[PDB]
């Protein structure tokens, strides 16, 4: 499976580190689009 | 004289090479055809084995099928006449549907219903072949850069044959297959549009044309003019540099500013191919579909006087 | 600065003309008696276009032109704003282009190769002449010569192209074409091919001609060899460039009348020239 | 008419196996194709006009 | 039709036109760092790095395994010239010429100049010696052109320096590569197929004058070459043009 | 002859089983053809 | 037909399903095409229409 | 023996999966089928 | 006439067998897009001015 | 269908994750731009007209 | 078999992963769906 | 879920990481761009409309 | 977000360098002369019809 | 991982002083938008 060289423990905190950024992404993304919602909608 | 190395002034002859077999089936693979001579005065002068896999007779089948089919229209036209048929021969043409029918497929076979179906041959036929350079490619265990820059001409091919009118809304856009019948389009696409000259992507496709011409006459120019060394043998110069490479190299270095590799030089000639039915793709797509008038366009973004 | 292998090349010898007045490397560049001859016409060249520019009034780069003198002056002279600047950046270029050639040519002498490259280009330099200077003066004016700009020198490709209908239909046009196509698809197949034998597939032993022979052989049932390919290379792009310069010298000089007419003689051969039927029966 | 098996003696299984899947592929495309061109058989078409349909 | 701009006059044309540029931007930084793999870094004339490389950064390490255990190459990487250089810089300031102190042809210096390469032969996809001489190889014949066997060889001087005796070939390419000559000594010399000119009644020679193929460099084995031994020969032979010059 | 060399039950078996398919095929297409005539017949 | 299985013994199973797969979606994105193009089976101006949208 | 070198369970084995694969694929099509008919025949 | 099996102790049966069959299909293919050009054998056509389908 | 892991055991993972990658996201862009492009379903111009956005 | 040097255990969690992301995907497609058609329905 | 993060055991970090960059940056500024070409939707033009800044 | 510096662990940080300035350049031109497009956020022309420089 | 050949805490400090510069370059670009928003705002 270690095809990268990474050895499933080191995975892990990559993982955390990722979705870490992943979901701060996602509630700036969520926050500029109810924003713009609020400016006018689309639906 | 001095000799030039432009054509082998001597020939030699062995045994057929049947060729390597890394992951090849040996079953599909043909037997090695017969000698020219004419031909070996310029190259190996062997012909075969050809290999015949599953893709291989797939696009083998769809093209036969493309051809003959442009073929029979053609005998049609001909009124049957073989006279006629040599003597029209270039002013044939199986023209696509009239607009007015669109996208549709309800139009009357001699009404471009047989372009369609001579269309889907020669695209099963293409992407046949192209899965077919992939797969050769794969079982020597070779790179896919063939396969890929077949994909660029594929590109290209796909979008004067199937993008482009699928964006129109009717297979009238397409070109027809003819000789002089899609030289004429060619012209007719550049009229409506408003003197093509002025797409930046046609600029920059013949841009790379005219490289590809002179990257291929200062590659080939190179090459022979260290063939005194050996500087054929490019793959043997890249894994152990001679002075062939270095030649060539120093060649390069001392009257442009820079050089490439025995290696590199070859991305730069691969690169430069592709990137003409790249360009030029992109340009035919964004013709009629976002720009109507090319040469309004560059009054409108420099280019041309207002 | 040099390459790791470049001193022991960087040896007197191969000039054509001076012999030590000119023989020492300004960076790179080797510099000549033609490298002096080129620099000093590139710059000339250069600058004479920037002035040409501040004389049309415009800095946009694709807007600058330098128009040659009109069909009145015929094959004489002009004075600079008309077309005289035209005619003096085109002494620049040809002497530039002419002086890169035997520049190249020294340089071919100093590393003991062929000069087949300084031959290819003296090709480019002749379709260059074929378009400035032969055509017009088979013509009889200067002015049947292309503008020194961006956009306008194809202003006058396509005006020229259309003063004989379609220009697709020169024969020469069309052999120069299938040989301009055939070569851009020959350098996109030599390259792939050497790109995939020295680079396999994934972590496995570098390729052999004989497996790039096999690939091609396999694929298309015909290899060329990697002599044959680098000399088809050459000779596509020298014919390509040969029949250009035969297209543009044959046409306004021997055929004035729509191309398209010259296909008329096949279909008019007597044997079949009046049978019914058919596109143009 | 009972002795044709030994014909996948001289003809390898594989590449048969294939020619025939892409003959009949093609040939049902073609015909397919031939349908809708045809006014009098086009289904889309037959079913726009009995129901009223643009 | 979607001519629509977002602002300005830039439509879709103009994103199409602004992202090619963007990737022939990184599309050249790549091929030109590709082709920084060999002769990297710079050196000055003395041969210790220059104090400038270039804008272009050297590109990372690549390794390439060689077919038939001759091991793993790795560009870029350290590089040396191994092998005696024989030249005196003409200047003091850099850029002039490299006067050859001794004879050129011999030093292997200038036009003449040869690279260390690898001492062994030059292995086909079968693991044999790709070139061989005709009689080493099993089958192979002149099978057109004129056949250079016995026919007088002609130095730039117009005096015979010996016979063609065989020509080595190519296995896999079936290419002439190589004539095999004989001089008054009764000895054997390569003679690269791209420098003769064979004619109908001999092979003449333009790079070498007649007392010079003895000069040529000599092979250990009488039926494998190696690719220093052919580096040397061409590298040899192509010198004559500029330094056997003096003697027609 | 006996270029594959397949044993004569291997390739009995294999020409039994491609008849089984091809009869199959051949009566699917039978019977949309008859229903094709019935719906719309072209004679 | 009890006996189909056997053919996975004669054709590669890898290449046989990257080939079906292929030919799945290039027939399924056919027939949408086709269906698109026919004012009759075009769902997108049915649902114009019919809602009087445009 | 064969040509892709497997054997008979393991074909068998393989030749059921697919197989559900297949009539699964199959009756999502025909359901499919069904809705699009009842919305709108084509006979 | 009863002797036509020394032919194929010189030809090869598998290119034989695949060159007869892509010839027959092509010889087939252009002989009935022969009669559908001719509207005197036009079946589509025929059965369409028949049954009133235009 | 609850025994379909043994793909796995035919299909690289590296490849089918990527190509599927891939293909997935040119699907859904060629479906929004369907959509986008049909008048009826253009939901920038659909909002723009319900609210007097001109 | 095995071509992918995958044992059965690691196939059958690799395919439990794959079955997760894939339902995910799958209902966030069905809410998408239902919107859209309460919405707008192209039926 | 809980056993995504073998994902990274599925491909090169890098190569993901900087596909998705680009991938992102792409849909980013072509959503933009679809925006500011939308009349109703150019908070440009918006913004000058309000304030009658033209 | 505490150990966001594990990025350093991954990618050269000189080539992340270099493209987060080539990226950054880039973008705030493009956003520049976007505004400078638009007449509504053209500073130079504000201030040349504010202070009647026309 | 390991694939930059840096230790942890190299890349620390590495990271310690990008944070900085992202933070002053974050900073002036907020001041500058706010700036410009009190002089013509575009919400
Ligand atoms: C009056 C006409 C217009 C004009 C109208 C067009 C149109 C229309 C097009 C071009 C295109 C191009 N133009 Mg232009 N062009 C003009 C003037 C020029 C001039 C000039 C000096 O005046 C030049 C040098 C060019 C040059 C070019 C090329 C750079 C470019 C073609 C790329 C190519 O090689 O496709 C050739 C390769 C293919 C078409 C694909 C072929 C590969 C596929 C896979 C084929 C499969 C083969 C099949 C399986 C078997 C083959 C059959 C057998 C061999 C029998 N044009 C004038 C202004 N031009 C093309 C383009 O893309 O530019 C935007 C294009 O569509
Ligand atoms: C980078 C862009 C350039 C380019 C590149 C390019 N072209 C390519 C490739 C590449 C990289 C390939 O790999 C591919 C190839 O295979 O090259 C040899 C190809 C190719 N480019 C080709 C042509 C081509 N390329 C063109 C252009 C260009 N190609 C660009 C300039 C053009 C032009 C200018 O119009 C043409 C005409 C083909 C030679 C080949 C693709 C061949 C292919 O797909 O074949 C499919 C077959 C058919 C549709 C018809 C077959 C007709 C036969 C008569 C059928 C019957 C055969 C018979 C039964 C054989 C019997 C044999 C036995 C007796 C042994
Ligand atoms: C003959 C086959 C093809 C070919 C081959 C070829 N070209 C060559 C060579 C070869 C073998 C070289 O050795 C030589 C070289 O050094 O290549 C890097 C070269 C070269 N081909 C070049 C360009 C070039 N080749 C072209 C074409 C071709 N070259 C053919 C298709 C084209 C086209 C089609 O447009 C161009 C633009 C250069 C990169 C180089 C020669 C450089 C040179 O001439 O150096 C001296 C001059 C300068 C550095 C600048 C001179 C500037 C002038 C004094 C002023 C401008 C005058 C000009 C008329 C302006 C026109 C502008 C408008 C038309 C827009
Ligand atoms: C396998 O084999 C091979 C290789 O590899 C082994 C190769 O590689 C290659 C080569 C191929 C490639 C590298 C691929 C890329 C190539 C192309 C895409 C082809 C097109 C190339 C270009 C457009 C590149 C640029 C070309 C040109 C013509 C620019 C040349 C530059 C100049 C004009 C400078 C010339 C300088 C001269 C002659 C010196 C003059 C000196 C004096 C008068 C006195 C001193 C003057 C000064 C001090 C002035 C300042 C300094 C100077 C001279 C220069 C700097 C300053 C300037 C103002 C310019 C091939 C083919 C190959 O097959
Ligand atoms: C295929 C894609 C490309 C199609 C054609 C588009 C334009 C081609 C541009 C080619 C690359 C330009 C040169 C790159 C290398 C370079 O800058 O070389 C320097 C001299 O440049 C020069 O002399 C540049 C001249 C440019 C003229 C235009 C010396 O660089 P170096 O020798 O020190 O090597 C690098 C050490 N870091
Ligand atoms: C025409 O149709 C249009 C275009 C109009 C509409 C179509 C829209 C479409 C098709 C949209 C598709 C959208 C998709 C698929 C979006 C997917 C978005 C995703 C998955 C975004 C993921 C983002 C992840 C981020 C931003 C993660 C960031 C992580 C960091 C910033 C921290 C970096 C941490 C690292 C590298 C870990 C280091 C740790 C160690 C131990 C080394
Ligand atoms: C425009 O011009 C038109 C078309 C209008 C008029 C022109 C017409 C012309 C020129 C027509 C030409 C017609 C010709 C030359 C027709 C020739 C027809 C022949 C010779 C057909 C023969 C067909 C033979 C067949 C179909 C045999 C099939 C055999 C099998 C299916 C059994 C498979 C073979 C096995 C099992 C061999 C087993 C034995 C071993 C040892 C394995
Ligand atoms: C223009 O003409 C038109 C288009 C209008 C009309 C033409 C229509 C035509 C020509 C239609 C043709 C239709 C055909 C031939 C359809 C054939 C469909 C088939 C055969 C579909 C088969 C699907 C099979 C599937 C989806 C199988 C799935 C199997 C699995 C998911 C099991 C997974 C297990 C694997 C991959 C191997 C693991 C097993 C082991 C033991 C390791
Ligand atoms: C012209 O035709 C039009 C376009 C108009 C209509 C035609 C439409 C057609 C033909 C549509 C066809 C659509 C199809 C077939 C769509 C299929 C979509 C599928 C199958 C999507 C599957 C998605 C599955 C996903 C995204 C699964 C993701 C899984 C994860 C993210 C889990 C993470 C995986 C890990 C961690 C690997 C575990 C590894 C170990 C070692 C445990
Ligand atoms: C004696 O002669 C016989 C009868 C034996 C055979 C002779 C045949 C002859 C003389 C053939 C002549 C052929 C010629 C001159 C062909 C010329 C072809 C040319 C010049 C083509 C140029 C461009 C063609 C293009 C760009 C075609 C592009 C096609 C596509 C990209 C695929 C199109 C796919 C479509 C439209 C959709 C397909 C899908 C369906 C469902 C129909
Ligand atoms: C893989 C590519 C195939 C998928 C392509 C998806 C879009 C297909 C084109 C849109 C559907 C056709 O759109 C319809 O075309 C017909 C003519 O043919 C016309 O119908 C009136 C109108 O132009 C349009 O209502
Ligand atoms: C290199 C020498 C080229 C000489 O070519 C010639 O150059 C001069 C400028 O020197 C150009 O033109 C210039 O001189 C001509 C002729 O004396 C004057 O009429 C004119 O006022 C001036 O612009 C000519 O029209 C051109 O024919
Ligand atoms: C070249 C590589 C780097 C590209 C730059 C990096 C950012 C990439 C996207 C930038 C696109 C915007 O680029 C900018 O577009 C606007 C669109 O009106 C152009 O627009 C400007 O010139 C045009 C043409 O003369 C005028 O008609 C127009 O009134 C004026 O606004 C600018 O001349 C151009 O600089
Ligand atoms: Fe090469």
């Amino acid at each position: 499976l270690g095809y990268t060289g990474l050895t499933d423990e080191q995975a892990q905190e990559l993982h955390s580190v990722y979705m870490s950024g992943l979901w701060l992404f996602s509630a700036v993304a969520i926050v500029a689009h109810l924003a713009v919602y609020i400016w006018r909608p689309w639906f | 004289a001095e000799y030039q190395n432009i054509f082998t002034q001597v020939q030699v002859r062995g045994p057929a090479d049947l060729g390597m077999t890394e992951d090849v089936n040996l079953a599909n693979r043909s037997g090695v055809g017969p000698f020219s001579t004419l031909l070996g005065w310029f190259g190996n002068a062997q012909l075969g084995p050809i290999y015949l896999g599953s893709l291989g007779v797939l696009s083998l089948f769809s093209g036969l099928m493309w051809f003959f089919t442009i073929g029979i229209w053609f005998w049609y036209q001909a009124g049957w006449n073989p006279a006629v048929f040599l003597r029209d021969l270039f002013f044939f043409s199986l023209e696509p549907p009239a607009p007015e029918y669109g996208l549709s497929f309800a139009a009357p076979l001699k009404e471009g219903g047989l372009w369609l179906i001579a269309s889907f041959f020669m695209f099963v036929a293409v992407w046949s072949w192209w899965g077919r350079t992939y797969l050769r490619a794969q079982a020597l265990g070779m790179g896919k850069h063939t396969a890929w820059a077949f994909l660029s001409a594929i590109w290209l091919w796909m979008v004067l044959g199937f993008i482009r009118p699928i964006l129109m809304g009717s297979w009238s856009e397409a070109v027809p297959y003819g000789i002089f019948s899609h030289l004429d389009w060619t012209n007719n696409f550049s009229l409506v549009h408003g003197n093509l000259f002025y797409n930046p992507f046609h600029g920059l496709s013949i841009a790379f044309l005219y490289g590809s011409a002179l990257l291929f006459a200062m590659h080939g120019a190179t090459i022979l003019a260290v063939s005194r060394f050996g500087g054929e043998r490019e793959l043997e110069q890249i894994a152990d540099r001679g002075t062939a490479a270095e030649r060539a190299a120093l060649f390069w270095r001392w009257t442009m500013g820079f050089n490439a590799t025995m290696e590199g030089i070859h991305r730069w000639a691969i690169w430069m191919a592709v990137l003409v039915t790249l360009t030029g793709g992109i340009g035919i797509l964004l013709s009629g579909t976002v720009v109507d008038n090319w040469y309004v366009w560059g009054q409108n973004h420099g280019m041309a006087p207002l | 600065a040099l390459l790791s292998f470049e001193r022991k090349y960087r040896v007197p010898g191969g000039t054509l003309v001076g012999g030590n007045l000119f023989d020492f490397w300004v960076g790179p560049f080797y510099v000549g008696f033609f490298g002096v001859a080129t620099f000093f016409f590139a710059a000339l060249g250069i600058i004479l276009i920037a002035w040409s520019a501040v004389l049309q009034g415009t800095w946009n780069p694709q807007l600058i032109s330098v128009y040659p003198p009109a069909l009145e002056y015929g094959l004489g002279g002009a004075p600079l704003a008309k077309g005289g600047l035209w005619q003096i950046i085109t002494i620049c270029a040809t002497g530039a282009f002419v002086s890169w050639a035997l520049r190249e040519v020294e340089i071919c002498r100093k590393l003991g190769i062929g000069y087949h490259i300084p031959f290819a280009f003296a090709f480019a330099i002749l379709a260059y002449l074929t378009l400035v200077l032969f055509r017009p003066v088979m013509m009889g004016a200067w002015g049947y010569a292309f503008p020194y700009g961006i956009w306008t020198h194809l202003d006058w490709v396509s005006n020229t192209g259309y003063t004989y209908g379609n220009f697709h239909y020169n024969p020469a046009h069309m052999i120069a074409i299938t040989f301009f196509f055939t070569n851009a698809l020959a350098l996109a197949l030599h390259g792939a091919l050497v790109l995939s034998a020295a680079n396999p597939e994934k972590g496995k032993e570098m390729r052999t001609p004989d497996h790039e022979d096999t690939f091609f052989r396999d694929l298309v049932g015909y290899s060329i060899g990697t002599l044959g390919i680098h000399r088809l290379g050459l000779l596509l792009s020298l014919s390509a460039v040969f029949f250009s310069a035969l297209c543009m010298i044959i046409t306004g000089t021997i055929w004035f009348d729509q191309w398209v007419d010259w296909w008329q003689w096949w279909v008019k051969l007597p044997w079949w020239a009046n049978i019914p039927g058919g596109i143009n029966g | 008419m009972s002795k044709f098996y030994k014909i996948w003696m001289i003809f390898d299984p594989r590449r048969v196996f294939v020619a025939q899947g892409v003959f009949l592929f093609l040939l049902a495309v073609m015909i397919h194709l031939i349908l809708l061109s045809t006014p009098s058989y086009n289904w889309l078409e037959i079913s726009a006009a009995k129901y009223n349909r643009v | 039709m979607v001519g629509v701009t977002a602002f300005g006059n830039f439509d879709l044309a103009s994103l199409a036109i602004y992202s090619f540029w963007i990737f022939l931007a990184g599309l050249i930084y790549y091929l030109q760092t590709e082709n920084m793999r060999e002769g990297y870094p710079l050196e000055n004339e003395d041969g210790t790095p220059a104090a400038n490389q270039g804008p272009f950064p050297l590109p990372k390490p690549k390794t390439f395994i060689l077919p038939h255990g001759r091991g793993t190459l790795t560009v870029p990487g350290p590089e040396s010239e191994d092998r005696p250089i024989a030249l005196a810089r003409t200047a003091v300031s850099e850029g002039f010429p490299h006067a050859p102190t001794g004879d050129p042809m011999k030093d292997g210096v200038g036009p003449a100049s040869w690279v260390a390469r690898r001492d062994l032969p030059e292995l086909d996809g079968h693991g044999h010696n790709k070139i061989k001489p005709m009689k080493a190889a099993a089958g192979f014949y002149v099978s057109a052109g004129k056949n250079p066997i016995g026919l007088p060889v002609r130095g730039c001087d117009l005096e015979i320096a010996g016979k063609v005796v065989d020509i080595w070939v190519d296995i896999p390419e079936q290419m002439a590569r190589f004539l095999e000559v004989e001089l008054k000594d009764g000895s054997t010399r390569l003679l690269p197929m791209q420098m003769v000119k064979v004619q109908s009644n001999r092979v003449h020679v333009n790079a070498l004058s007649s007392d010079l193929f003895a000069g040529i460099p000599t092979i250990k084995s009488p039926t494998e070459v190696t690719l220093l031994e052919e580096d040397k020969i061409c590298g040899y032979v192509a010198g004559g043009l500029m330094y056997a010059a003096p003697k027609r």
